[PDB]
């Protein structure tokens, strides 16, 4: 990641790499250096792993700043969209299925995907009957915002489903 | 006088309303406020939708049951 600057360097001599690109070959170190410092600028080890080792007259910090930006972007590009959760329940009533439904499809617009299982409790054994009917439902009902990225999933005292943005 | 008279007709538990009262849709057809029987409440015998219960139902009034046995 990081390079050794001017002083840092031991090795004896190094090919010299300039501000845009300018080839001056393999110099003394001590040459390097003695450049840099005219330029007020630091000669930094580009490549260690080169012959008699490449490096480079730079702001070493201003590249080291370039760097972090460039890493802050591709992180800021990884896109904060992911799965938001939406437990239901079995006897849910008509009011609150709907707002559950209108958190769901502000969550798609986000550009979530949604991970929409159903809470069971008791019984536990009709569950399919009636919480699978409620999916069934609300899978109908988001038919423009949402494809279902995946189908019922039964797992603990639960059955989860996944959604996704119908377009992109 | 303590008349019997009442029916002991089964039927499938459609919704919870409050109290421990259900409508619960009979063997044979209307659904009606059924609300849950004494016994079953001093047993702690909860109900969910999507169970078979048997349901007593009145002469005077078969609109609302009595939601009698366990299941």
């Amino acid at each position: 990641k990081e390079y050794l600057t001017n002083e840092r360097i031991r090795a004896k001599q190094v090919r010299v790499v300039g501000p845009d690109g300018k080839q001056l070959g393999i110099m003394d170190t001590r040459e390097a250096l003695r450049l840099a410092q005219e330029m007020d600028l630091d000669l930094v080890l580009v490549g260690p792993n080169a012959d008699p080792p490449v490096a480079r007259i730079m702001d070493y910090s201003k590249w080291r700043y370039e760097q972090q930006m460039a890493e802050k972007e591709a992180r800021k590009k990884a896109k904060r969209t992911e799965v938001k959760s939406i437990k239901f329940r079995v006897k849910i009533d008509e009011h609150d299925y709907q707002t559950k439904l209108g958190h769901i499809k502000r969550f798609l617009q986000e550009g979530h995907k949604v991970k929409v299982t159903i809470m069971f409790r008791g019984r536990e054994v009709a569950h399919p009957e009636l919480g699978e009917r409620i999916l069934n439902r609300v899978t109908e009902d988001l038919k423009d915002l949402a494809v279902v990225e995946m189908k019922p999933e039964m797992l603990g005292r639960d059955m989860n489903m996944l959604l996704a943005p119908v377009k992109v | 006088a303590k008349e019997k008279d009442t029916i002991r007709t089964e039927g499938v538990v459609t919704e919870a309303l409050p109290n421990a009262t259900f409508r619960v849709k009979l063997d044979s057809g209307p659904e009606i406020l059924a609300y849950i029987s004494g016994k079953m409440r001093m047993h702690y015998i909860r109900i969910l939708p999507g169970d078979r219960v048997v349901v007593e139902i009145t002469p005077y009034d078969p609109t609302r049951g009595r939601i009698v046995y366990r299941k």
